[PDB]
Protein backbone atom coordinates (compact mmCIF):
# COMPACT_ATOMS: atom_id res chain seq x y z
CA UNK A 1 0.00 0.00 0.00
CA UNK A 2 1.44 3.62 -1.52
CA UNK A 3 2.68 6.52 1.58
CA UNK A 4 1.17 9.31 1.29
CA UNK A 5 3.17 12.34 -0.41
CA UNK A 6 6.52 13.61 1.14
CA UNK A 7 7.73 17.17 0.85
CA UNK A 8 8.91 18.45 -2.85
CA UNK A 9 11.93 20.11 -3.85
CA UNK B 1 14.72 45.23 6.23
CA UNK B 2 17.86 45.54 3.93
CA UNK B 3 17.83 49.19 3.58
CA UNK B 4 17.96 51.08 6.94
CA UNK B 5 18.45 54.63 4.87
CA UNK B 6 17.58 56.00 1.37
CA UNK B 7 21.44 57.15 1.37
CA UNK B 8 22.54 53.30 1.29
CA UNK B 9 19.71 52.42 -1.19
CA UNK B 10 21.00 55.45 -3.12
CA UNK B 11 24.99 54.66 -3.13
CA UNK B 12 24.34 50.97 -3.84
CA UNK B 13 22.15 51.68 -7.15
CA UNK B 14 24.74 54.14 -8.24
CA UNK B 15 27.44 51.24 -7.49
CA UNK B 16 25.46 48.78 -9.77
CA UNK B 17 25.69 51.04 -12.64
CA UNK B 18 29.17 51.61 -12.15
CA UNK B 19 29.64 47.92 -12.51
CA UNK B 20 27.48 47.56 -15.23
CA UNK B 21 30.25 49.75 -17.15
CA UNK B 22 32.93 47.62 -15.29
CA UNK B 23 31.23 45.32 -17.01
CA UNK B 24 31.25 46.59 -20.47
CA UNK B 25 35.06 47.19 -20.48
CA UNK B 26 35.50 43.60 -19.53
CA UNK B 27 33.85 42.56 -22.44
CA UNK B 28 36.03 45.26 -24.70
CA UNK B 29 38.90 43.32 -23.23
CA UNK B 30 38.21 40.30 -23.73
CA UNK B 31 37.16 41.21 -27.16
CA UNK B 32 40.21 42.52 -28.01
CA UNK B 33 42.42 38.80 -26.81
CA UNK B 34 39.75 36.91 -28.86
CA UNK B 35 40.37 38.97 -31.89
CA UNK B 36 44.00 38.29 -31.49
CA UNK B 37 43.53 34.83 -31.36
CA UNK B 38 41.62 35.04 -34.52
CA UNK B 39 43.87 36.85 -36.38
CA UNK B 40 47.08 34.19 -35.09
CA UNK B 41 44.22 30.89 -35.94
CA UNK B 42 43.66 32.85 -39.28
CA UNK B 43 47.52 32.97 -40.14
CA UNK B 44 48.28 29.44 -38.72
CA UNK B 45 45.34 28.23 -41.11
CA UNK B 46 47.33 29.45 -44.02
CA UNK B 47 50.68 28.31 -43.04
CA UNK B 48 49.29 24.75 -42.69
CA UNK B 49 47.25 24.86 -45.65
CA UNK B 50 50.49 26.03 -48.04
CA UNK B 51 52.73 23.48 -47.27
CA UNK B 52 49.97 20.29 -48.26
CA UNK B 53 49.37 22.12 -51.55
CA UNK B 54 53.52 21.51 -52.26
CA UNK B 55 54.94 18.79 -50.51
CA UNK B 56 57.66 18.62 -52.12
CA UNK B 57 58.39 21.96 -52.38
CA UNK B 58 58.02 22.31 -49.12
CA UNK B 59 60.40 20.17 -47.57
CA UNK B 60 62.56 20.97 -50.73
CA UNK B 61 62.94 24.54 -49.54
CA UNK B 62 65.01 25.03 -46.17
CA UNK B 63 63.23 28.21 -44.66
CA UNK B 64 60.20 25.86 -44.30
CA UNK B 65 61.65 23.17 -42.07
CA UNK B 66 63.45 26.15 -40.02
CA UNK B 67 60.15 27.90 -39.65
CA UNK B 68 58.15 24.81 -38.71
CA UNK B 69 60.09 23.82 -36.46
CA UNK B 70 60.39 27.07 -34.59
CA UNK B 71 56.55 27.24 -35.05
CA UNK B 72 56.03 24.37 -33.01
CA UNK B 73 58.62 24.25 -30.33
CA UNK B 74 58.16 28.08 -29.37
CA UNK B 75 55.55 29.92 -31.25
CA UNK B 76 52.92 27.75 -29.98
CA UNK B 77 53.88 27.99 -26.53
CA UNK B 78 53.28 31.71 -27.25
CA UNK B 79 50.15 31.15 -28.07
CA UNK B 80 49.06 28.80 -25.32
CA UNK B 81 50.30 31.76 -23.01
CA UNK B 82 48.03 34.12 -24.55
CA UNK B 83 45.03 31.44 -24.48
CA UNK B 84 45.30 31.09 -20.56
CA UNK B 85 45.54 34.78 -20.58
CA UNK B 86 43.17 36.06 -17.77
CA UNK B 87 41.11 39.81 -18.84
CA UNK B 88 38.66 39.32 -15.89
CA UNK B 89 41.00 40.12 -12.89
CA UNK B 90 39.69 44.09 -13.12
CA UNK B 91 36.15 43.10 -13.08
CA UNK B 92 35.83 40.67 -10.58
CA UNK B 93 38.20 42.46 -8.41
CA UNK B 94 35.93 45.38 -8.74
CA UNK B 95 33.22 43.55 -8.25
CA UNK B 96 34.46 41.60 -5.30
CA UNK B 97 34.73 44.77 -3.26
CA UNK B 98 31.33 45.88 -4.02
CA UNK B 99 29.76 42.84 -2.57
CA UNK B 100 30.52 44.83 0.68
CA UNK B 101 27.54 46.69 0.52
CA UNK B 102 25.37 44.07 -1.47
CA UNK B 103 22.04 42.56 0.57
CA UNK B 104 22.70 38.71 0.93
CA UNK B 105 20.03 35.17 1.09
CA UNK B 106 18.62 36.21 4.33
CA UNK B 107 17.47 40.07 3.11
CA UNK B 108 16.28 38.42 -0.34
CA UNK B 109 14.07 36.27 1.55
CA UNK B 110 12.95 39.08 3.31
CA UNK B 111 11.97 40.99 0.21
CA UNK B 112 10.06 37.82 -1.07
CA UNK B 113 8.19 37.78 1.95
CA UNK B 114 7.41 41.08 1.92
CA UNK B 115 6.03 41.10 -1.78
CA UNK B 116 3.88 38.25 -0.80
CA UNK B 117 2.30 40.56 2.27
CA UNK B 118 1.79 42.97 -0.31
CA UNK B 119 -0.50 40.34 -2.59
CA UNK B 120 -2.20 39.31 0.63
CA UNK B 121 -2.95 42.83 1.66
CA UNK B 122 -4.35 44.49 -1.43
CA UNK B 123 -5.48 40.85 -3.14
CA UNK B 124 -3.22 41.42 -5.97
CA UNK B 125 -3.41 39.02 -8.55
CA UNK B 126 -0.39 36.55 -9.80
CA UNK B 127 -1.06 37.78 -13.25
CA UNK B 128 -1.43 41.59 -12.21
CA UNK B 129 2.12 41.59 -10.68
CA UNK B 130 4.06 39.44 -13.03
CA UNK B 131 3.50 41.61 -15.76
CA UNK B 132 4.23 44.80 -13.60
CA UNK B 133 0.50 46.16 -14.00
CA UNK B 134 0.65 48.00 -10.81
CA UNK B 135 1.36 51.98 -10.34
CA UNK B 136 4.85 52.40 -10.60
CA UNK B 137 6.03 49.11 -11.46
CA UNK B 138 4.97 49.17 -15.09
CA UNK B 139 7.89 49.00 -17.20
CA UNK B 140 10.40 48.99 -14.61
CA UNK B 141 10.09 45.66 -13.43
CA UNK B 142 8.41 42.34 -14.60
CA UNK B 143 8.76 38.80 -13.20
CA UNK B 144 10.23 35.66 -14.80
CA UNK B 145 9.08 32.20 -14.67
CA UNK B 146 11.81 31.28 -12.05
CA UNK B 147 10.85 34.49 -9.95
CA UNK B 148 7.38 33.15 -9.76
CA UNK B 149 8.77 29.66 -8.90
CA UNK B 150 10.80 31.19 -6.11
CA UNK B 151 7.92 33.38 -4.73
CA UNK B 152 5.46 29.90 -4.98
CA UNK B 153 8.88 28.35 -2.91
CA UNK B 154 8.80 31.09 -0.21
CA UNK B 155 5.14 30.59 0.61
CA UNK B 156 6.04 26.94 0.64
CA UNK B 157 7.89 27.34 3.46
CA UNK B 158 5.82 29.38 5.58
CA UNK B 159 3.35 26.94 4.52
CA UNK B 160 1.20 28.70 2.66
CA UNK B 161 -0.13 26.96 -0.04
CA UNK B 162 -2.64 28.45 -0.96
CA UNK B 163 -0.06 31.52 -2.04
CA UNK B 164 2.07 28.50 -3.37
CA UNK B 165 -0.78 27.25 -6.02
CA UNK B 166 -0.94 30.60 -6.77
CA UNK B 167 2.72 31.14 -7.73
CA UNK B 168 3.97 27.65 -9.33
CA UNK B 169 0.72 28.23 -11.66
CA UNK B 170 1.94 31.95 -12.60
CA UNK B 171 5.27 29.74 -13.36
CA UNK B 172 3.69 27.46 -15.63
CA UNK B 173 1.44 29.78 -17.26
CA UNK B 174 4.46 31.64 -18.36
CA UNK B 175 6.45 28.89 -19.59
CA UNK B 176 3.32 27.59 -21.33
CA UNK B 177 3.55 30.84 -23.32
CA UNK B 178 7.29 30.16 -24.52
CA UNK B 179 9.45 31.71 -21.85
CA UNK B 180 13.00 30.63 -22.07
CA UNK B 181 13.90 30.03 -18.25
CA UNK B 182 16.30 27.87 -16.19
CA UNK B 183 13.10 26.50 -14.29
CA UNK B 184 11.46 23.08 -15.80
CA UNK B 185 7.90 22.33 -15.71
CA UNK B 186 9.02 19.60 -13.65
CA UNK B 187 10.37 21.11 -10.65
CA UNK B 188 7.16 23.40 -11.05
CA UNK B 189 4.90 20.34 -10.97
CA UNK B 190 6.31 18.88 -8.12
CA UNK B 191 5.83 21.89 -5.70
CA UNK B 192 2.15 22.71 -7.50
CA UNK B 193 0.84 19.18 -6.86
CA UNK B 194 1.91 19.33 -3.26
CA UNK B 195 0.19 22.43 -2.68
CA UNK B 196 -3.12 21.65 -4.66
CA UNK B 197 -2.97 18.54 -2.59
CA UNK B 198 -2.68 20.31 0.54
CA UNK B 199 -5.90 22.40 -0.23
CA UNK B 200 -7.74 19.28 -0.56
CA UNK B 201 -8.30 19.25 -4.33
CA UNK B 202 -7.87 15.38 -4.76
CA UNK B 203 -8.37 15.05 -8.36
CA UNK B 204 -6.20 18.29 -9.47
CA UNK B 205 -2.95 16.79 -7.68
CA UNK B 206 -3.94 13.65 -9.67
CA UNK B 207 -4.00 15.34 -12.61
CA UNK B 208 -0.82 17.47 -12.26
CA UNK B 209 1.22 14.38 -10.78
CA UNK B 210 0.01 12.79 -13.87
CA UNK B 211 1.09 15.53 -16.17
CA UNK B 212 4.75 15.33 -14.44
CA UNK B 213 4.57 11.63 -15.08
CA UNK B 214 4.42 12.09 -18.55
CA UNK B 215 7.66 14.85 -18.53
CA UNK B 216 9.67 12.45 -15.98
CA UNK B 217 8.16 8.96 -16.24
CA UNK B 218 10.61 7.68 -13.64
CA UNK B 219 10.19 10.66 -10.92
CA UNK B 220 9.97 8.18 -7.75
CA UNK B 221 7.91 10.81 -5.36
CA UNK B 222 5.73 11.33 -7.94
CA UNK B 223 5.09 7.58 -9.05
CA UNK B 224 4.29 6.84 -4.86
CA UNK B 225 2.15 10.18 -5.19
CA UNK B 226 -0.01 8.69 -8.16
CA UNK B 227 -0.44 5.47 -6.32
CA UNK B 228 -1.28 6.73 -3.19
CA UNK B 229 -4.37 9.24 -5.04
CA UNK B 230 -5.12 6.30 -6.74
CA UNK B 231 -5.72 4.55 -3.40
CA UNK B 232 -7.56 7.06 -1.87
CA UNK B 233 -10.43 7.74 -4.46
CA UNK B 234 -10.90 4.26 -4.75
CA UNK B 235 -11.68 4.13 -0.83
CA UNK B 236 -14.42 7.26 -1.45
CA UNK C 1 64.63 13.13 -51.22
CA UNK C 2 65.46 16.81 -52.03
CA UNK C 3 68.55 17.38 -49.85
CA UNK C 4 67.97 19.65 -46.22
CA UNK C 5 66.11 18.79 -42.67
CA UNK C 6 63.54 16.64 -42.98
CA UNK C 7 64.02 12.44 -44.31
CA UNK C 8 61.40 12.14 -45.81
CA UNK C 9 58.17 13.69 -47.11
CA UNK C 10 55.93 11.69 -44.86
CA UNK C 11 57.85 13.34 -41.81
CA UNK C 12 57.01 16.55 -42.82
CA UNK C 13 53.25 15.54 -43.98
CA UNK C 14 52.49 13.92 -40.17
CA UNK C 15 53.88 17.14 -38.22
CA UNK C 16 51.76 19.46 -40.39
CA UNK C 17 48.69 17.23 -39.73
CA UNK C 18 49.44 17.67 -36.25
CA UNK C 19 49.33 21.12 -36.63
CA UNK C 20 46.18 21.18 -38.64
CA UNK C 21 44.41 19.19 -35.96
CA UNK C 22 45.62 21.65 -33.26
CA UNK C 23 44.40 24.93 -35.62
CA UNK C 24 41.08 23.13 -35.85
CA UNK C 25 41.16 22.22 -31.91
CA UNK C 26 41.86 26.15 -31.73
CA UNK C 27 38.90 27.59 -34.08
CA UNK C 28 36.42 25.02 -31.40
CA UNK C 29 37.46 27.19 -28.40
CA UNK C 30 37.44 30.48 -30.40
CA UNK C 31 33.88 29.44 -31.66
CA UNK C 32 33.48 28.55 -27.29
CA UNK C 33 35.17 31.55 -26.29
CA UNK C 34 32.32 33.52 -28.58
CA UNK C 35 29.36 32.32 -27.50
CA UNK C 36 30.28 33.11 -23.65
CA UNK C 37 30.87 36.26 -25.00
CA UNK C 38 27.59 36.76 -26.66
CA UNK C 39 26.22 35.68 -23.41
CA UNK C 40 27.69 37.63 -21.39
CA UNK C 41 27.15 41.00 -23.72
CA UNK C 42 23.44 39.80 -23.54
CA UNK C 43 23.43 40.19 -20.09
CA UNK C 44 25.20 43.46 -19.92
CA UNK C 45 22.68 44.81 -22.14
CA UNK C 46 19.87 43.74 -20.17
CA UNK C 47 21.74 45.16 -16.72
CA UNK C 48 22.24 48.47 -18.21
CA UNK C 49 18.64 48.78 -19.13
CA UNK C 50 17.61 47.62 -15.58
CA UNK C 51 20.56 49.83 -13.90
CA UNK C 52 19.49 53.27 -15.49
CA UNK C 53 15.37 52.39 -14.46
CA UNK C 54 16.70 52.63 -10.97
CA UNK C 55 18.75 55.41 -10.99
CA UNK C 56 15.85 57.47 -12.38
CA UNK C 57 14.47 57.80 -8.76
CA UNK C 58 15.96 55.39 -6.29
CA UNK C 59 13.74 56.07 -3.38
CA UNK C 60 10.58 55.53 -5.10
CA UNK C 61 12.33 52.62 -6.90
CA UNK C 62 12.49 50.84 -3.93
CA UNK C 63 10.36 51.84 -2.19
CA UNK C 64 7.69 49.60 -3.81
CA UNK C 65 7.96 45.78 -2.37
CA UNK C 66 8.33 44.44 -5.98
CA UNK C 67 11.25 46.53 -7.22
CA UNK C 68 12.58 46.09 -4.00
CA UNK C 69 12.60 41.96 -4.27
CA UNK C 70 13.76 42.35 -8.01
CA UNK C 71 16.78 44.74 -6.66
CA UNK C 72 17.64 42.26 -3.58
CA UNK C 73 17.47 38.97 -5.77
CA UNK C 74 19.73 40.65 -8.78
CA UNK C 75 22.41 41.66 -6.72
CA UNK C 76 21.94 38.73 -4.25
CA UNK C 77 21.94 35.95 -7.05
CA UNK C 78 21.96 37.58 -10.50
CA UNK C 79 25.82 39.53 -9.74
CA UNK C 80 26.50 35.80 -8.45
CA UNK C 81 25.63 33.96 -11.32
CA UNK C 82 26.96 36.23 -13.75
CA UNK C 83 30.50 35.94 -12.23
CA UNK C 84 30.27 32.92 -12.18
CA UNK C 85 29.66 32.58 -15.99
CA UNK C 86 32.60 34.90 -16.25
CA UNK C 87 35.18 32.95 -13.76
CA UNK C 88 34.00 30.09 -16.46
CA UNK C 89 36.73 28.71 -18.11
CA UNK C 90 36.55 28.07 -22.30
CA UNK C 91 40.17 26.83 -22.74
CA UNK C 92 40.02 23.44 -21.15
CA UNK C 93 39.46 21.48 -24.32
CA UNK C 94 42.31 23.08 -26.06
CA UNK C 95 44.72 23.17 -23.62
CA UNK C 96 44.22 19.76 -23.21
CA UNK C 97 44.83 18.31 -26.39
CA UNK C 98 47.51 20.47 -26.85
CA UNK C 99 49.75 19.44 -23.89
CA UNK C 100 48.43 15.54 -25.42
CA UNK C 101 49.82 16.25 -29.12
CA UNK C 102 53.11 17.78 -27.60
CA UNK C 103 54.62 14.08 -27.54
CA UNK C 104 54.68 14.09 -31.08
CA UNK C 105 56.30 17.90 -31.40
CA UNK C 106 60.02 18.49 -32.41
CA UNK C 107 62.32 20.00 -29.96
CA UNK C 108 65.26 22.52 -29.06
CA UNK C 109 68.00 20.31 -31.30
CA UNK C 110 65.50 20.24 -34.27
CA UNK C 111 65.07 23.64 -34.03
CA UNK C 112 68.57 24.33 -34.33
CA UNK C 113 69.04 21.49 -36.82
CA UNK C 114 66.83 22.93 -39.36
CA UNK C 115 68.60 26.29 -38.72
CA UNK C 116 72.12 24.81 -40.02
CA UNK C 117 70.34 22.77 -42.47
CA UNK C 118 69.21 25.68 -43.94
CA UNK C 119 72.61 27.11 -43.46
CA UNK C 120 74.85 24.12 -45.54
CA UNK C 121 72.24 24.41 -48.30
CA UNK C 122 72.59 28.15 -48.36
CA UNK C 123 76.36 27.89 -48.56
CA UNK C 124 76.40 24.64 -50.28
CA UNK C 125 74.49 26.37 -53.49
CA UNK C 126 75.04 30.00 -53.31
CA UNK C 127 71.99 31.17 -52.16
CA UNK C 128 71.19 34.86 -51.12
CA UNK C 129 69.22 35.81 -48.46
CA UNK C 130 65.67 36.73 -50.77
CA UNK C 131 65.88 33.20 -52.44
CA UNK C 132 66.03 31.50 -48.95
CA UNK C 133 62.94 33.57 -47.36
CA UNK C 134 60.96 33.73 -50.53
CA UNK C 135 61.18 29.57 -49.98
CA UNK C 136 58.36 27.68 -52.53
CA UNK C 137 55.72 30.82 -52.27
CA UNK C 138 53.95 30.76 -55.53
CA UNK C 139 54.49 33.61 -57.95
CA UNK C 140 57.18 35.63 -59.55
CA UNK C 141 56.90 38.63 -56.85
CA UNK C 142 59.02 38.53 -53.56
CA UNK C 143 57.56 37.64 -50.19
CA UNK C 144 59.77 37.15 -47.57
CA UNK C 145 58.36 34.94 -44.62
CA UNK C 146 61.27 35.66 -42.24
CA UNK C 147 60.61 38.20 -38.88
CA UNK C 148 63.93 40.27 -37.72
CA UNK C 149 64.45 37.53 -35.36
CA UNK C 150 64.27 35.00 -37.50
CA UNK C 151 67.33 36.70 -39.45
CA UNK C 152 69.29 37.86 -36.36
CA UNK C 153 69.00 33.54 -35.09
CA UNK C 154 70.24 32.46 -38.09
CA UNK C 155 72.77 35.03 -37.99
CA UNK C 156 74.23 33.98 -34.45
CA UNK C 157 73.99 30.24 -35.34
CA UNK C 158 76.37 30.88 -38.26
CA UNK C 159 77.91 33.69 -36.24
CA UNK C 160 78.95 30.46 -33.86
CA UNK C 161 80.90 28.38 -36.46
CA UNK C 162 82.76 31.33 -37.41
CA UNK C 163 81.05 31.53 -40.82
CA UNK C 164 81.06 35.37 -40.44
CA UNK C 165 79.88 35.66 -44.14
CA UNK C 166 76.86 34.34 -43.49
CA UNK C 167 76.75 35.94 -40.03
CA UNK C 168 76.95 39.47 -42.20
CA UNK C 169 74.09 38.37 -44.55
CA UNK C 170 71.49 37.33 -42.22
CA UNK C 171 72.88 40.16 -39.66
CA UNK C 172 72.23 43.26 -41.98
CA UNK C 173 68.88 41.99 -43.48
CA UNK C 174 67.35 42.10 -39.54
CA UNK C 175 69.00 45.39 -39.25
CA UNK C 176 67.44 46.29 -42.66
CA UNK C 177 64.20 44.74 -41.33
CA UNK C 178 64.20 46.59 -37.63
CA UNK C 179 64.93 50.05 -39.91
CA UNK C 180 61.75 49.91 -41.76
CA UNK C 181 59.79 49.70 -38.80
CA UNK C 182 59.64 46.17 -38.15
CA UNK C 183 58.02 45.32 -34.13
CA UNK C 184 60.14 43.17 -32.52
CA UNK C 185 61.81 41.44 -29.80
CA UNK C 186 65.48 41.72 -30.86
CA UNK C 187 67.34 44.73 -30.14
CA UNK C 188 69.51 46.66 -32.48
CA UNK C 189 72.47 47.19 -30.38
CA UNK C 190 72.70 43.49 -30.00
CA UNK C 191 72.71 42.89 -33.92
CA UNK C 192 75.34 45.61 -34.47
CA UNK C 193 77.46 44.06 -31.81
CA UNK C 194 77.61 40.73 -33.97
CA UNK C 195 77.51 42.58 -37.09
CA UNK C 196 80.11 44.47 -36.33
CA UNK C 197 82.77 42.39 -35.46
CA UNK C 198 81.70 39.96 -38.78
CA UNK C 199 82.37 42.58 -40.97
CA UNK C 200 85.98 43.55 -39.45
CA UNK C 201 86.62 40.13 -39.75
CA UNK C 202 85.69 39.58 -43.69
CA UNK C 203 88.14 43.02 -44.21
CA UNK C 204 85.62 46.11 -44.16
CA UNK C 205 87.06 48.46 -41.86
CA UNK C 206 84.96 52.02 -43.25
CA UNK C 207 81.83 49.57 -42.74
CA UNK C 208 83.17 47.99 -39.06
CA UNK C 209 83.71 52.01 -38.29
CA UNK C 210 80.41 53.50 -39.30
CA UNK C 211 78.40 50.40 -37.99
CA UNK C 212 80.11 51.19 -34.38
CA UNK C 213 78.93 55.03 -34.84
CA UNK C 214 75.67 53.74 -35.62
CA UNK C 215 75.65 51.81 -32.29
CA UNK C 216 77.24 54.63 -30.06
CA UNK C 217 74.35 56.64 -31.63
CA UNK C 218 71.95 53.95 -30.09
CA UNK C 219 73.46 53.62 -26.92
CA UNK C 220 76.60 56.51 -26.25
CA UNK C 221 77.29 54.16 -22.82
CA UNK C 222 78.59 51.41 -24.99
CA UNK C 223 82.03 50.27 -22.84
CA UNK C 224 83.02 48.26 -25.68
CA UNK C 225 81.34 49.99 -28.81
CA UNK C 226 83.55 53.17 -27.50
CA UNK C 227 86.58 51.32 -27.26
CA UNK C 228 86.09 49.88 -30.62
CA UNK C 229 85.25 53.17 -32.20
CA UNK C 230 88.69 54.22 -30.29
CA UNK C 231 90.58 51.49 -31.94
CA UNK C 232 89.45 51.93 -35.52
CA UNK C 233 89.60 55.23 -35.62
CA UNK C 234 93.44 54.46 -34.28
CA UNK C 235 94.13 51.76 -37.26
CA UNK C 236 92.48 53.75 -39.91
CA UNK C 237 94.64 56.62 -39.14
CA UNK C 238 97.75 54.29 -39.37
Amino acid sequence: PPGPPGPPG
Amino acid sequence: GFFTSIGQMTDLIHTEKDLVTSLKDYIKAEEDKLEQIKKWAEKLDRLTSTATKDPEGFVGHPVNAFKLMKRLNTEWSELENLVLKDMSDGFISNLTIQRQYFPNDEDQVGAAKALLRLQDTYNLDTDTISKGNLPGVKHKSFLTAEDCFELGKVAYTEADYYHTELWMEQALRQLDEGEISTIDKVSVLDYLSYAVYQQGDLDKALLLTKKLLELDPEHQRANGNLKYFEYIMAKE
